[PDB]
């Protein structure tokens, strides 16, 4: 009568909690009990587990986590729920969301074959259009009608799933209750649409696109023209009206950029100062104090092009910018100078151009 | 029917012996096949369903009569002959069967329902493809009260719900879980009958294939196929509501072998992995072809033999089907680097030029065929179309993108209006398309070479005029372009004699396969780098051709054509496999180059 133990899920579930706690970085200091100390300030949600640490600590876990990703998500989410609790301030109604990151081996949306569904994958592509943010139902608490009891705790499968059993012996109606909407649990919900990266194109093709669900404190990190780095599992999903006919559907967790310019983790002179690494910093300023610095920028910029010193110099001061200002009225100086060249058949004109653009 | 057919079958497989030749007696045929198999990878068995009708006609009376009962036994009978190899190497899908034919079978037209559900073969050409789309096989239920997950099998071809929970009897308490289930792949394919055999004055019809869980993305739009695969029909319903179906069906293709034959083209992109598989009895021949003092001749006036002399145009030509190095310029920032040679051919009328183009076009795979005022400037690169069922703009693409490996013949370049003559500036000199429309903001790229053919303005070539006045194009416009062929000929009373009594000849009455695989080879295994001896002729050939240049008014010379000599001096040397540019590979395409304005 009671209920059945999916084992493989709840005993990932106990070694991921442990995971939690005994894995410590190089100086001791359990990392995942200061990393989840923000987690308690409103707005923050999401704890993002690096992936190959928990290859590290462990590996009978990693090949269970990159194989039932879809399994064993309803669970490294509450064995989060259960180890945030020594703070003693959240709502206990709150929700957390794990968020890995730094999987080992890519794909392209092109390998997104239907044997990939339900597991844990990584794709790379561009953006292309983004749609507003929503909420969407996760677990509704529906407010019986007839009993005046509260049905609690019904999920939801891609549409409204109306659950029609109380635990009431007189319900007179199995077919009518009226959901509450303010004790129920929502989460954000964006909906985008990406592309397949340029790099990957199969030559004499046009590119194909998917689309990716951010649902999550994730939802406007990936925005329109961008080529960010998706990591979540591959669904499928229902066509809604007629509940058939099913569609793809990737559903990210975390999004983080290509190829970050500084490694570091993604505004004035000392909030990057800060961020300058040992030898970034001591290069900066050595080129700083470089003399003739206006001589070793053009003859380092541009360095397959014999003359038009009188060029380069003006590109490079046109990529330092001016200083933009605001008169008090409301008006604007402008602060960036434009340039324009003009002269006879190749003469090295697209050749600035491409060489500033790149 | 089903044990009766596997032990006539294996028959086959074991004792068949054929008065043919394969790869260039060996008596297991099949078992050779089978051999390969397990040496390899790709578990398919390639079976042709007309050896079977040697061997057998009472099983060749039912694979194309019932081929969904048979197959599955045919793919039994070949794992248990597999028996042979089963200890040394255990791959884990299964092994298949996919019966074909050489020759077609139906057109488009003459399918009758007599033939639904029947072995039948076509031919045509693939337009469109599709996403894909998945499939359920194996339903995963799991009960709201016992909590308890069975998992039902789809044998007939629908899904049937339990509705009785094994520990809790709820009655109906089995949701169906989507995500925990098994899906299969399915795309969408059409063709398009060829040109030839179709009736008198009419158009083509298309066909709708559906691939299925390995055929999924082998074949491309642009390719022509020798489709075999089952002939279905299933109905359709007036209301996504109701149950009442029309009485017209509606039919496709459950497609289960593919064929791309074309011997009347060259080898395309995708057999470059099967250039590996060549016979070393084959290389041989190639490499000491390409040994004899003049095979650079001897190729070239093998292209197109009912051309007269002509003997530049078909030098600079076969050096088009090459193409210089592919460098990798990625780490000097400058960008990437065309590789591939444009050509230019002017001349006054009935000299021959479109009939090149039009043998070009039926030589080269992946390639294109324009005109004059028969194409605009969206037409040709890419286009924005309002897609019909989702209301939304999306992007196309053109000609000189579809081409994208290949050539793009533009015959009648001189009577296109000048804005879309200025569209080819881009797409012909840094090999890209930057397009910045409503929406869409992208950027693609080709590997296309364009070969244009035009007249001299008055289409008289008048000896008053300059040459740099006949043609009328500008200046940034000619010198993307690297051969500029002036076909220069009048009423020589020799050479008409010659032509005619060449031409009469066509009315009474070296290989292909040759070029045809030495072309694949120069392209696989080939990358000529230069010299110190080769580039030190390489920097006076272009400080006398500016002096040259300057004064005549012919055609100016800037710094592009100083690359050129590079594309084509790399050219010349894949020719004779040299895999290194030395002295004589300047001076020739230099000749060339010089050569072809007067
Ligand atoms: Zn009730
Ligand atoms: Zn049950």
């Amino acid at each position: 009568h009671l209920e059945v133990r999916d084992e493989v899920a709840e005993k990932c579930q106990k070694l991921f909690l442990d995971f939690l706690e005994e894995f410590q970085s190089s100086d001791g200091e359990i990392k995942y009990l200061q990393l989840a100390e923000e987690l308690i300030r409103p707005e923050r949600n999401t704890l993002v587990v690096s992936f190959v640490d928990l290859e590290q600590f462990n590996q009978q876990l990693s090949t269970t986590i990159q194989e039932e990703f879809y399994r064993v998500y309803p669970y490294l989410c509450r064995a989060l729920k259960t180890f945030v609790k020594d703070r003693k301030e959240i709502p206990l109604a709150k929700d957390f969301y794990v968020a890995f990151q730094d999987l080992p081996t890519r794909h392209k949306i092109r390998e997104l074959t239907s044997s990939r569904i339900g597991l844990l994958t990584r794709i790379s592509g561009q953006v292309v259009r983004t749609h507003p943010v929503h909420p969407e139902l996760v677990s509704g608490t529906f407010l019986c009608l007839d009993c005046q009891t509260v049905i609690r705790d019904v999920e939801q499968q891609f549409k409204y799933t109306q659950p029609n059993i109380c635990r009431n012996p007189v319900c007179a109606n199995r077919r009518r209750f009226l959901l509450d909407t303010n004790k129920s649990r929502f989460v954000d919900f964006q909906k985008v649409r990406i592309q397949e990266t340029q790099a990957e194109l199969p030559r004499g093709s046009i590119p194909r696109s998917l689309e990716v669900i951010l649902r999550a404190e994730a939802v406007e990190s990936a925005q329109a023209g961008d080529k960010c780095d998706f990591t979540g599992t591959l669904i499928v999903v229902p066509d809604v009206s007629k509940l058939l006919s099913y569609r793809l559907v990737f559903l990210a967790c975390c999004v983080a950029p290509t190829n970050p310019r500084f490694g570091g983790k993604e505004q004035t002179a000392e909030s990057i100062k800060n961020q300058m690494t040992v030898k970034e910093w001591e290069k900066v300023f050595e080129m700083s104090q470089d003399k003739n610095l206006y001589h070793n920028l053009c003859t380092s910029l541009f360095p397959t092009i014999h003359g038009n010193d009188e060029v380069k110099r003006g590109v490079l001061l046109m990529l330092f910018g001016g200083v933009p200002k605001t008169t008090g009225e409301g008006t604007s100086l402008r602060g960036d100078i434009n340039v324009c060249i003009v002269g006879d058949p190749s003469t090295a004109k697209s050749q600035f151009l491409k060489h500033v653009e790149e | 029917n089903v044990a009766a057919c596997k032990e006539n079958f294996q028959r086959f497989l074991q004792r068949f012996i054929d008065p043919l030749a394969k790869e260039e007696i060996t008596e297991p045929l099949y078992m050779q096949r089978l051999g390969e198999i397990n040496v390899i990878g790709e578990p398919f068995l390639n079976v042709n369903c007309e050896h079977i009708k040697s061997f057998d006609k009472n099983l060749y009376r039912q694979l194309i009569s019932y081929p969904q009962e048979v197959i599955p036994t045919f793919d039994m009978a070949v794992n248990e002959i597999f028996f042979d190899r089963y200890p040394d190497s255990i791959l884990e899908h299964q092994i298949q069967v996919r019966p074909f034919n050489a020759l077609k079978t139906k057109n488009m037209r003459n399918l009758n329902p007599e033939d639904i559900d029947q072995l039948i073969t076509i031919s045509g050409m693939v337009i469109r493809t599709s996403q894909l789309i998945p499939e359920m096989q194996e339903a995963f239920f799991q009960c709201q009260v016992c909590a308890h997950t069975t998992r039902v099998e789809m044998d007939r071809g629908r899904i049937a719900e339990p509705s009785v929970c094994g520990r809790c009897h709820t009655t109906h308490s089995m949701a169906l879980i989507h995500n925990r289930s098994l899906f299969s792949d399915k795309q969408m394919i059409k063709l398009q009958e060829s040109p030839e055999d179709m009736p008198a004055g009419q158009t083509p019809h298309t066909v709708i294939l559906f691939a299925h869980n390995d055929l999924v993305d082998k074949v491309q739009p642009g390719d022509r196929v020798n489709v075999t695969g089952i002939y279905r029909a299933v109905p359709i319903r007036v209301n996504p509501r109701v149950s009442n179906v029309k009485s017209v069906y509606k039919t496709h293709i459950d497609v289960i072998h593919y064929r791309k034959t074309d011997a009347k083209r060259l080898h395309g992109l995708d057999e470059e992995a099967e250039q590996k598989l060549f016979s070393e009895k084959r290389v041989e021949l190639l490499k000491e072809l390409s040994r004899k003092p003049d095979i650079y001749e001897r190729l070239a006036s093998a292209l197109a033999p009912s051309i007269y002399e002509h003997e530049d145009i078909k030098k600079g030509i076969l050096l088009q089907l090459f193409g210089g190095t592919r460098k990798d310029f990625s780490h000097t920032g400058r960008g990437k680097f065309r590789a591939e040679i444009n050509i230019l051919l002017c001349g006054d009328p009935g000299t021959s030029k479109s009939q090149l183009l039009q043998y070009v076009y039926n030589l080269v795979p992946r390639g294109q065929y324009t005109s004059g005022k028969g194409s605009s400037a969206v037409g040709l690169t890419a286009y924005v179309m309002k897609d019909p069922e989702t209301r939304q703009l999306v992007l196309q693409t053109g000609a000189l993108v579809l081409s994208d490996n290949g050539i793009c013949c533009i015959d009648e370049f001189d009577k296109m209006n000048e804005s879309t003559r200025s569209v080819l500036h881009e797409v012909m000199e840094q090999q890209t398309l930057s397009i910045a429309k409503a929406g869409i903001i992208c950027q693609l790229n080709a590997r296309t070479s364009v070969l244009a053919a035009a007249n001299p303005i008055e289409s008289q070539w008048n000896p008053k005029k300059t040459t740099i006045e006949n043609i009328q194009l500008p200046h940034t416009l000619l010198s993307r372009f690297d051969l500029i062929f002036l076909l220069l000929d009048p009423q020589d009373e020799a050479y008409d004699r010659r032509l005619a009594h060449h031409l009469v000849a066509l009315y009474y009455q070296l290989d292909m396969a040759v070029l045809k695989d030495y072309i694949a080879y120069a392209h696989s295994t080939i990358m000529p780098r230069l010299s110190e001896e080769a580039s030190q002729a390489l920097i006076e050939a272009y400080v006398d051709m500016r002096k040259i240049g300057s004064s005549r008014g012919m055609v100016s010379a800037y710094p592009r054509q100083l690359e050129s000599l590079i594309r084509l001096a790399e050219a010349h040397a894949k020719v004779r496999l040299s895999n290194k540019v030395e002295a004589i590979d300047v001076e020739e395409a230099k000749r060339l180059h010089r050569e072809a304005l007067k």
